[PDB]
């Protein structure tokens, strides 16, 4: 199973990550049954 | 899950991934029925002693 646990917090801080506490709730259970020892981000480009 | 009791309307405001309620002993304190999706609350029935 991959587990998801999210939660939106709005802030209003520049750099860091504020200080505080917020719970995590679960979106979504995936029954994936693979093996990982890897991960990497997707982002987006920005072309003018 | 088995067991007996009262099941009342109850006004605990579950979550919508929370199925159920669980109390210290681990015995079921309330629960989510399918095809209604509505929380109901678990009482253990009366009883003492005489
Ligand atoms: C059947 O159960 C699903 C939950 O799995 C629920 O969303 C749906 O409303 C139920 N349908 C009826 C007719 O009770």
């Amino acid at each position: 199973y991959f587990k998801i646990y999210s939660k939106h917090t709005p802030i209003n801080l520049v750099r860091d990550l504020p200080q505080g506490f917020s719970a995590l709730e679960p979106l979504v259970d995936l029954p994936i049954g693979i093996n990982i020892t890897r991960f990497q981000t997707l982002l987006a480009l920005h072309r003018s | 899950l088995t067991g007996t009791g009262v099941l009342t309307e109850s006004n605990k405001k579950f979550l919508p991934f929370q199925q159920f309620g669980r109390d210290i002993a681990d015995t079921t304190d309330a629960v989510r029925d399918p095809q209604t999706l509505e929380i109901l609350d678990i009482t253990p029935c009366s009883f003492g002693g005489v």
